[PDB]
């Protein structure tokens, strides 16, 4: 009987899960994509900076 | 200032490198071996360097640690219904893409047409080496199973990797290791040569 | 998410035939080799059968060589095993179990008692 | 005439191809981390002494091919020698320890990289360049490299002969230290070698006959291009000093450019393994 | 009972199924189709850190961006100066097969694990400038694919017996056993606040734990093979997950879904490493491939690719400033790319 076990270890686990505030998928692409572009201006690998700021050069 | 900070770094930086040399020396002068049916065993063969590892810690599933093995030289297959399933790890090892290029140093140990009933019209393929007074049948039976396991061997791989099936005195099998090694390592340079 | 489905069990009285498919959903079962798993009563899990992605090789158990066969139409994410002349040592549960990997040759893991990429299976009884 | 500016065509031709062939290696080898190993220690060396052909031999030998006159002084034919006779061991010897590098993987495959260490890889392969050096600067520069006949020694006391006028002791101690030494050592090697290679190649069959010629081929190459293309050259040296009015010079020379031809072949010999072929393509791409 | 018990096991997923459809809404592939694509990014190795004998399966770069820490099967950990690439440290295992490391973010102490089902835990800042184990968290059932710092007396384990677990470094104990999955985890990526993180696994789905409870907070679903790598996109709402099936997921916790797919026709090597720039704009993967491609992680445009490697990537990560990508190999280099 320990499937069953595993099996309720399971259901319960799932109905935590279904009980979750989950957002639109277009409000979370677009928090995605501010950050992105709110960041865009810092990060190095987007927006390679000159040699005497690169400590790699 | 600075400059006396990279000095320091210089210097520890030799350190580092002249003990890494060392180890080098020990690290590719030692023989890596996978046992397959972690406990490290260490060994010595006339002189050289070998451990293997008995993975035996790891449960049942394979798929993400027989992959941290791939610079092997020789993964020891251990075998003995459960001959399907020694081949069936053997064929996947030898398909490998990791394990794809090393060798397979085979160790088989111990109603046989029940589980492969090809081998009822099995005939033992001319060159044998049956103990004096052995059973006939056990003789069909053991080169029966070893040429399951080389069909697997020989039908991929290319030349990168070989199977050395042996039957099974512990001497005498470590002996075999380090013999299978010495194939192992110079048809690895062969091929690296282009001499086979 | 992965799901592999089998269907087709039963009771087959012995010497008879059983028809086991196993529908697939969530990945790209043209890309992946499958197998089937046997499960005897009181038994591991063995393997059964092994088809190539395309549908090409087949390899199974020496125990069912031309007893058990084995077939995939990619088109409908099915594999399926026919099951003729069955006999009481065949009693098990019959797993569907997918090689890890896409584009591969390898299939560890099928027939761990814990591989992730099997369905329940269906008991097959003679 | 148009026959002039064909030779010069050809002549730019091999200086090309030994140069080009060398400076890959060199360059994979140095650029490619994964060629930066003990064996190719010793073909980056070949591919040095290869190049030194490619760079300050033949666009010199090349004056005398085309035109025919060493439009130098005297001393430059005395340093031009000395280089040839130095690069040209150094690449004999160079692949004589090729030879035993691989002998060694072979041979004694458990000891072959605890024996062989990176200092003595340094070591051995510097050797190469002292053993060359001391039968070729030496010799050459203190002059014991005399020409042996009166004719000969007209020649060379004559700036713009400058031809291969040696002493009757050095052909034969040349040859041999630089030359016969290596054949009989790269043979002694491939012999064994290609024994081992078919003791494996007879291990593999006994089991996958059931369900000799690539060791031969490759090596019939690598003896066969270093023999073939050195030989004619050295056993006429040993002609030069005994019985010097046999080999035409014309002869002595076509068998000393099929002999610089070598390292043009080197290149494509001891290199395009799956790793050279790789770094080459990557540099090539 | 087992019949009835996974039939509502079945229900229950479907529910879920269909309350992440009632949230799939426009995504990013429908989104971010105005936005500017990063072009083609280029990098070039900085820096080559040679040294390993072996092949080198993880990194981890400490807060500083300047030491690095990459582990590999010849028995070493070697901390690095990424800007000077003189070693700093070459740290002895007690077995090789080590399988990850980590940095504490402080400097103070580094990670490593793998086969032994121990996560070794040294001493980098001591008295007597050798570097030891403090501590050897043993009590893994398998190997440790994944280990990550959450402070100095703190750090989270995957492991191949299917959990992770969240240590007490000092009195050497699990403290919360994080079970679930089917198969061996592969991979952890703390989330910036660490009170959450991500773990990827062999079942194709990755868990969303709380790290203070032993509690899955989401599974992730969408892929068809195992999940080799996971980290956060910069924000900790969403993160990327690498698989053998040669797609490269992002996956939005507060959606509770699959956003992206980053795949290609002429991809079918397995990923082995992810990780993020600092903008989350770029997503960076390590193939079986022998390379690194460098994702558009908005519209999942291929960009770049670094392909410095002969042998498998492996081992990727990104610098705390953003500055830099490092990636090491089956080739025993590492290679700082810019
Ligand atoms: C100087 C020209 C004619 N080349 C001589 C030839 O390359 C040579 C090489 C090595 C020797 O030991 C040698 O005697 C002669």
């Amino acid at each position: 009987t320990a499937s069953i076990a595993q099996a309720r270890k399971l259901v319960e686990q799932l109905k935590m899960e279904a009980n979750i505030d989950r957002i639109k998928v277009s409000k979370a692409a677009a928090d995605l994509m501010a950050y992105c572009e709110a960041h865009a201006k810092e990060d190095p690998l987007l927006t390679p900076v000159p040699a005497s700021e690169n400590p790699f050069r | 200032d600075q400059r006396n900070e990279e000095k320091a770094q210089r210097e520890a930086n030799k350190k580092i490198e002249k003990q890494l040399q060392k180890d080098k020396q020990v690290y590719r002068a030692t023989h890596r071996l996978l046992l397959l049916g972690i406990f490290e065993t260490k060994f010595q063969v006339d002189k050289v360097n070998f451990h293997m590892f008995d993975v035996g810690g790891q449960r049942d599933e394979r798929r993400k640690w027989i992959q941290c093995f791939n610079d092997v030289t020789a993964i020891i297959f251990v075998v003995a219904n459960r001959l399907q399933e020694a081949l069936n790890l053997f064929k996947s090892i030898w398909n490998n893409r990791w394990l794809r290029t090393i060798s397979v140093i085979l160790f088989l140990n111990k109603k046989i047409e029940d589980y492969f009933p090809e081998f009822a019209r099995y005939t033992t393929p001319e060159d044998a080496t049956p103990e004096p007074g052995e059973d006939p049948r056990v003789t069909r039976a053991k080169y029966f199973i070893r040429d399951e396991f080389l069909r697997i061997s020989t039908a991929s791989g290319d030349g990168r990797h070989y199977c050395y099936p042996h039957f099974t005195v512990d001497t005498e099998n470590i002996r075999r290791v380090f013999n299978d090694c010495r194939d192992i390592i110079q048809r690895m340079h062969l091929r690296q040569y282009e001499l086979l | 998410q992965v799901q592999l489905q089998e269907s087709g069990g039963g009771l087959v009285q012995p010497g008879g035939s059983l028809r086991l498919s196993c529908a697939a959903s969530g990945f790209t079962f043209s890309n992946y080799k499958m197998n089937w798993v046997r499960q005897a009563p009181g038994k591991g899990l063995e393997w059964v059968s092994d088809i190539s992605q395309s549908g090409a090789s087949i390899s199974y158990t020496g125990s069912v060589k031309g007893r058990f066969t084995i077939s995939r139409d990619n088109a409908k994410n099915t594999l399926y095993l026919q099951m003729n002349s069955l006999k009481p040592e065949d009693t098990a549960v019959y797993y569907c179990a997918r090689c890890p990997a896409p584009f591969t040759r390898d299939c560890f893991d099928v027939t761990s008692t814990t591989y992730a990429y099997r369905g329940q299976g269906t008991q097959v009884t003679v | 005439q148009q026959w002039t500016a064909g030779m010069g065509l050809l002549m730019a031709l091999i200086v090309l191809l030994i140069v080009a062939g060398n400076v890959l290696v060199i360059v994979a080898i140095a650029s490619t981390p994964r060629l930066q190993t003990l064996t190719n220690l010793f073909i980056m060396s070949l591919a040095s002494a290869d190049l030194v052909v490619g760079l300050l031999v033949v666009p010199f030998g090349a004056t005398i091919v085309v035109w025919g006159r060493w439009e130098y002084g005297s001393f430059f034919c005395e340093l031009w020698t000395s280089v040839d006779v130095l690069c040209v061991t150094a690449s004999v010897w160079t692949l004589c320890v090729i030879a035993l590098d691989r002998y060694l993987a072979i041979t004694s495959p458990f000891r072959y990289q605890s024996l062989l260490t990176r200092a003595r890889a340094r070591g051995l392969v510097c050797t190469v360049w002292a053993i060359s050096a001391l039968v070729s600067f030496l010799p050459i520069l203190m002059h014991w490299w005399r020409a042996e006949s009166d004719e000969a020694r007209r020649c060379y006391n004559d700036p713009k002969c400058c031809d291969f006028v040696t002493n009757r002791a050095y052909a034969i101690a040349s040859s041999v230290v630089s030359f016969y030494v290596p054949l009989c050592i790269m043979a002694f090697v491939y012999l064994r070698v290609f024994r081992e290679a078919q003791k494996q190649v007879k291990k593999i069959d006994s089991c996958e006959r059931r369900f000799e010629q690539k060791a031969l081929k490759t090596l019939g190459i690598i003896m066969g291009v270093f023999t073939l293309c050195w030989l004619p050259f050295f056993l006429a040296n040993v002609v030069k000093a005994f019985h010097r009015e046999l080999v035409p010079d014309r002869l002595f020379v076509a068998f000393n450019w099929l002999g610089y031809a070598n390292s043009a072949m080197n290149p494509i010999i001891y290199c395009r393994s799956p790793d050279f072929r790789k770094a080459f393509q990557g540099l090539l791409a | 009972e087992l019949d009835q018990l996974r039939q509502e096991a079945e229900q229950l997923k479907n529910q879920i199924r269909d309350a992440r459809k009632a949230c799939a809404d426009a995504t990013l592939s429908q989104i971010t189709n105005n936005i500017d694509p990063v072009g083609r990014i280029q990098m070039r190795t900085r820096r080559t850190l040679r040294g390993h004998l072996a092949k080198i399966y993880a990194m981890h770069w400490g807060t500083d961006s300047r030491l690095l820490v990459s582990a590999s099967q010849d028995g070493k950990l070697i901390i690095w100066d990424s800007y000077t690439t003189n070693k700093v440290h070459a740290i002895p295992l007690r077995s090789s097969w080590v399988m990850t490391c980590a940095y504490a973010p402080s400097g103070n102490y580094v990670a490593c694990g793998g086969l032994d089902n121990i996560c070794s835990i040294y001493n980098l800042k001591t008295r007597e400038g050798n570097v030891r184990v403090s501590r050897e968290l043993a009590g893994h059932t398998g190997y440790l694919s994944c280990c990550r710092f959450l402070d100095d007396n703190q750090i989270v384990t995957s492991s191949g017996d299917t959990t992770c677990a969240l240590w007490d470094i000092e009195t050497g104990q699990q403290t919360t056993t994080f079970t679930g999955h089917t198969g061996d985890v592969m991979s952890l990526s703390l989330a910036p606040d660490t009170r959450l993180f991500v773990s990827g696994a062999c079942d194709a789905s990755a868990k969303l734990w709380d790290v203070r409870e032993g509690m899955c907070r989401q599974t992730f679903t969408g892929h068809e093979s195992d999940i080799n790598a996971i980290c956060f996109f910069p924000n900790g709402n969403a993160f990327a997950t690498g698989s053998d099936d040669a797609t490269c997921r992002l996956f939005d916790l507060r959606a509770d879904q699959e956003l992206m797919t980053y795949s290609h026709d002429n991809i079918i090597c397995g990923i082995t490493s992810v990780s993020f720039s600092k903008s989350g704009r770029l997503l960076l993967a390590g193939y079986d491939d022998f390379n690194c491609n460098v994702w558009d992680a908005l519209k999942a445009d291929r960009a770049g690719v670094l392909a410095g490697h002969d042998n498998r990537v492996s081992c990727l990560g990104v610098t705390d400033d953003g500055m830099a990508v490092a990636t090491g190999s089956w080739d025993s280099f590492l290679k700082i790319w810019n």
